[PDB]
């Protein structure tokens, strides 16, 4: 019924700067009952507004939130270290539903960067049971999106990627992804060239690490 | 000041029964209407249970079925019972105080959000819970050791349950470090991988150890990469 | 004699866009917060407590006992919170009945630990007439009557004695 | 207010009624005045409103007087914004019949 979709899906900016994330649901909302609400990492959540216009009882003045029926905006104008949260708007009243739901993960993301690449051969210990599951790395990259695809003597698709992407580094804010390939003895033994392709936006050529 | 400490426990089996309790401190209980808000393993905050300060439960679909909202104005407690508990029903449940009353003087404020929250207690659904992790390196003779390429790690394949510690000679690799996220792969058993940025040609010199801590079953493993 | 209790203006109807589910701790039953059975709480909802002229022609052919509350809040505040309008207005007529409410903000000593009050009210509505509300917000509006039937041999005593 | 004495303390205060308009600006600063006097289980709210009426005592504007007996325990709190003819000593009474209001003109011995 009510649907609270949150634009965009992911939003990156540098500090400093201002920030606005929309928050448009299926039917009018009646402003008194819609609030956003800070999920800090790696912490419990935050309330920031209620009731659209409101601000919170221990909340900064860089936030502002406004908006009407349909159509909603919280505007941070500082942009600090701090204010690098995912964010959520809610539906909190009379319904009862609650709604909930979003988006917006305000992350860093300021100058381009590209992935690094590397592939490894399966060790004593894992073969011992027959089953092998290789692994991949992609290390270090600012662009987010990356795609990873594996040829197996040019195939395999179904058990491929294993995605196992960090959080941006303290210091580098970048990130890196860990894609693994796992499968049965029964096509491992019998086949020579094992790849992993990065089809990355910030490499020029789709680059490829294979072994034996 | 205003706190809501919330308890309870971690592991069940699939269709298994748990109850999680909801201490409160520094404000009036019973004028708040209390909430349930679980965030999944990976992320997205949902509502899952609300009570009134009159006692009126009220859920959404996805688990109107079996999970119940309780309130001991006079423990200060309120309470959530998850009966016949599902797959996806797994995640950090936490602890909400939204609107007051109606009838509430007029000095506590009146408004439609909730403020305070709690930390949270993670709940989790079994399959063959408690398994210690098997970790496999990288041995001798591999691609080829420079400055560019350079990156060689563990696996710590199959273990139950969650979490998973990672160490490099007891704390001393504090630069290159990247330890990924532990997954969950399909027929239980969640899996990490650690890697390490190495040096152009320093193989031998002081080799690193792969210390891996396992505080469920008590398992630690000291097999390092290739010396 | 006799009398007979029925919901004058029936909750889930009568009152389409205004929240009716207002309660308090005061009124605490076995643990949880109530509210008057008879009485019901009308307060505002999206927007604001819209204005209303809920009316009831008396039928039954007995004279029909109405009570009716006006809550008056004591900050500022709460009475724009729950109302949404700062100065609001109560009345409560039938043929040979007229009667304007203003309930005005007073930070009053905590009875019951509340500061603000609600004052209660009564009428007797003849059988023939009609009773209209107007407001435009602090109306502790009736749920349930009373449609009595009178008649001497009756009186209040006050006693301590068990029944047998 | 609070009442200590474990008595009934009569409060008597008064509201001023002026009988022009400037008056009213001139001793009170505000020309919409109100009253507020309560208790445990009283409430009044007063409203003074100008009036050019007859001269008693050469006075066009009046005082009306008002009174209340707060419990023991019980608390008088006065809210205004103008023209409150305030207490200053109450009457805290203990009361026993054996008394009453006699008009008599016969003199005592
Ligand atoms: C809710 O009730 C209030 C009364 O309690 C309504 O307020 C009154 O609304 C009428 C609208 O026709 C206002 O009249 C206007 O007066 C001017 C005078 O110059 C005239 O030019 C206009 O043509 C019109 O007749 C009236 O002033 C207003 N009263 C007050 C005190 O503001 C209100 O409209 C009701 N709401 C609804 C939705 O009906
Ligand atoms: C709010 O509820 C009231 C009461 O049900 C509705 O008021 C009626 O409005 C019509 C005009 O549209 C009048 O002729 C009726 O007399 C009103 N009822 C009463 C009891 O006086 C009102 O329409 C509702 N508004 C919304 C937005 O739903």
């Amino acid at each position: 019924e009510i649907v609270l979709t949150q634009s965009p899906g992911t939003l990156s900016l540098s500090p400093g700067e201002k920030a606005t994330l929309s928050c448009r649901a299926s039917q009018s909302v009646s402003s008194y009952y819609l609030g956003w609400y800070q999920q800090k990492p790696g912490q419990a959540p935050r309330l920031l507004i209620y009731e659209t216009s409101r601000r919170a009882t221990g909340i900064p003045d860089r936030f502002s939130g406004s908006g009407s029926g349909t159509d909603f905006t919280l505007t941070i104008s500082g942009l600090e270290p701090e204010d690098f949260a995912v964010y959520y708007c809610q539906h909190y009243g009379v319904s009862p539903v609650i709604t909930f739901g979003g988006g917006t993960k305000v992350e860093i993301k300021r100058t381009v960067a590209a992935p690094s690449v590397f592939i490894f051969p399966p060790s004593d210990e894992q073969l011992k049971s027959g089953t092998a599951s290789v692994v991949c790395l992609l290390n270090n990259f600012y662009p987010r999106e990356a795609k990873v695809q594996w040829k197996v003597d040019n195939a395999l698709q179904s058990g491929n990627s294993q995605e196992s992407v960090t959080e941006q580094d303290s210091k580098d804010s970048t990130y890196s992804l860990s894609s693994t390939l796992t499968l049965s003895k029964a096509d491992y033994e019998k086949h020579k060239v094992y790849a992993c392709e990065v089809t990355h936006q910030g490499l020029s050529s789709p680059v490829t690490k294979s072994f034996n | 000041e205003v706190q809501l400490v919330e308890s309870g426990g971690g592991l069940v089996q699939p269709g298994g029964s748990l109850r999680l309790s909801c201490a409160a401190s520094g404000f009036t209980f019973n004028i708040y209407d209390m909430h349930w808000v679980r965030q999944a393993p990976g992320k997205g905050l949902e509502w899952v249970s609300s009570i009134t300060t009159a006692g009126d439960t009220y859920y959404p679909g996805s688990v109107k079925g079996r999970f119940t909202t309780s309130r001991e104005n006079a423990k200060n407690s309120l309470y959530l019972q998850m009966n016949s508990l599902r797959a996806g029903d797994t995640g950090v449940y936490y602890c909400t105080r939204g609107v007051r009353e109606v009838g509430a003087t007029g000095d506590d404020p009146f408004y439609y959000g909730m403020y305070v929250w709690g930390q949270g207690t993670t709940v989790t659904v079994s399959g063959a819970s408690t398994k210690g992790p098997s970790v496999f390196p990288l041995a001798p003779s591999s691609k080829s050791t420079s400055g560019g390429t350079a990156a060689l790690g563990c696996l710590v394949k199959d273990y139950f349950p969650e979490p998973v510690t990672v160490s490099w000679n007891s704390g001393a690799l504090t630069s290159g470090v990247h330890t990924f996220p532990a997954v969950l792969q399909s027929s239980g058993l969640y899996s990490l991988s650690s890697v390490v940025t190495v040096p152009s040609s320093s193989l031998g010199t002081q080799t690193y150890i792969c210390n891996v801590n396992h505080k469920p079953s008590n398992t630690k493993v000291d097999k390092r990469v290739e010396p | 004699s006799s009398f007979e209790r029925f919901e004058i203006f029936p909750k889930e109807s009568s009152w389409p866009n205004h929240t009716t589910t207002g309660v308090s701790a005061s009124c605490s039953h076995n643990g949880e917060s109530s509210f008057y059975k008879n009485l019901l709480w009308l307060t505002g909802k999206n927007g604001l407590y819209p204005n209303l002229s809920k009316s009831y022609a008396n039928n039954k052919e007995k004279e029909v006992l109405v009570l009716w509350g006006v809550h008056h809040p004591p900050n500022i505040g709460d009475q724009r919170a729950l109302y949404h309008t700062e100065n609001a207005y109560v009345s409560v007529v039938s043929s040979h009945y007229s009667r304007k409410f203003t309930p005005e903000i007073a930070k009053r000593p905590k009875v019951r630990d509340r500061e603000g009050r609600i004052n209660y009210y009564w009428t007797l509505l003849e059988p023939g007439d009609t009773i209209i509300f107007e407001a435009n917000g602090n109306l502790i509006a009736p749920r349930y009557a009373f449609a009595l039937s009178r008649g001497f041999g009756s009186g209040i005593i006050n006693s301590n004695a068990p029944m047998d």
